[PDB]
């Protein structure tokens, strides 16, 4: 028994929530069974074939040629061998053409202007090893099934025991919940591990936001821990995806993102600065102490060590 | 308020066509095919 330790998710759709509750289950617990792995095949092979496709629909809107006039007949193709194979089922034809379209030069100038429109973040992640995916004997890595994306019904809880603590960690994930349910969750939390994406500075916002989501997710951090009913809450803040920051930052400035910067494009340097517009956001000087973290959710090494470190932040709050 | 920032979380968190299985409305092949 000895404690009990309450933790709540919150963060912006696609901020990397979902997994980090995944790496919890494969981290301090006994992760995924060869039998749980053999479950995700379905969804593994659905992912794939909806990042291709999102792509290939960009492509139109974004007026993009291919690479070679060639792989015109392949995207129909695509689309038909999608839409007549099946779960479990993965025929060396589709990857074939799946492959082809994933090599052509211009679905990757298009796949390179991602920023530009909405596309998941574990595209290029399963494109990749199409090879291995589209094999028969082919069984989900603990890896893959952290990488799925499933449709998240309600609020999620994890179980587990981790330094002699008991963790029970909580996410509400898409699924609008009234506000009696969300009471449920702010109540007794030990602390909240507010989930940001770095990535999503340079995204062009969409038709029906007023902002864009690191400021949709700017504005959410702060009325969380500017709310007094939060007052003794511990806020740990989660700046995600830096991975994937490294690599924006080096064709995308950051500018795009905040205006008034004037430093330079660099990871370290930009990475600081988006620290500090949310440490700003605090108006607690004094009361409030932020916990922030530079993370890469799906880094399993990396979640395991900044976790052990969290958990080492709450036992000395004793 | 509460209702306002329950407000914010649900809008702001809230989900698109790229989770679970496939479904017949993400196969409809794009316009310029
Ligand atoms: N490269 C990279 N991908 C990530 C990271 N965090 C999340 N993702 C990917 O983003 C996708 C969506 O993240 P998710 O946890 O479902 O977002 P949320 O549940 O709405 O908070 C997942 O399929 C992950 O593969 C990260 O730190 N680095």
């Amino acid at each position: 028994g000895a404690r009990e330790v309450k933790l709540l998710l919150l963060g912006a759709r696609e901020s990397g929530k979902s997994t980090i509750v995944k790496q919890m289950k494969i981290i301090h617990e006994a992760g995924y069974s060869e039998e749980e792995c053999k479950q995700y095949k379905a969804v593994v092979y659905s992912n794939t074939i909806q990042s291709i496709i999102a792509i290939i629909r960009a492509m139109g809107r974004l007026k993009i040629d291919f690479g070679d006039s060639a792989r015109a007949d392949d995207a129909r193709q695509l689309f038909v061998l999608a839409g007549a194979a099946e779960e479990g089922f993965m025929t060396a034809e589709l990857a074939g053409v799946i492959k082809r379209l994933w090599k052509d030069s211009g679905v990757q100038a298009c796949f390179n202007r991602s920023r530009e429109y909405q596309l998941n973040d574990s595209a290029a992640y399963y494109l990749n090893d199409l090879d291995r995916i589209a094999q028969p004997n082919y069984i989900p890595t603990q890896q893959d099934v952290l990488r799925t994306r499933v449709k998240t019904t309600g609020i999620v809880e994890t179980h587990f025991t981790f330094k002699d603590l008991h963790f029970k960690m909580f996410d509400v994930g898409g699924q609008r919940s009234e506000r009696k349910k969300w009471i449920h969750c702010f109540e007794g939390v030990t602390a909240i591990i507010f989930c940001v994406a770095l990535s999503d500075y340079d995204l062009v916002l969409a038709e029906d936001e007023e902002m864009n989501r690191m400021h949709e997710s700017m504005k959410l951090f702060d009325s969380i821990c500017n709310n007094k009913w939060f007052t003794d809450t511990s806020i740990i803040l989660f700046l995600n995806k830096k991975d994937l920051f490294e690599e924006k930052i080096k064709k995308s400035p950051l500018t795009i993102c905040y205006p008034e910067y004037a430093g330079s494009n660099t990871y370290e340097e930009a990475a600081a600065y988006i620290q500090c517009q949310f440490e700003d956001l605090n108006k607690r000087k004094d009361t409030k102490e932020i916990y922030t973290h530079f993370t890469c959710a799906t880094d399993t090494k990396n979640v395991q060590f900044v976790f052990d470190a969290v958990t080492d932040v709450i036992i000395k709050n004793n | 308020d509460i209702e306002g920032l329950v407000e914010l979380l649900n809008r702001v968190q809230s989900s698109h066509d790229q989770r679970g299985l496939l479904r017949k409305e993400d196969l409809v092949l794009p316009e310029f095919l």
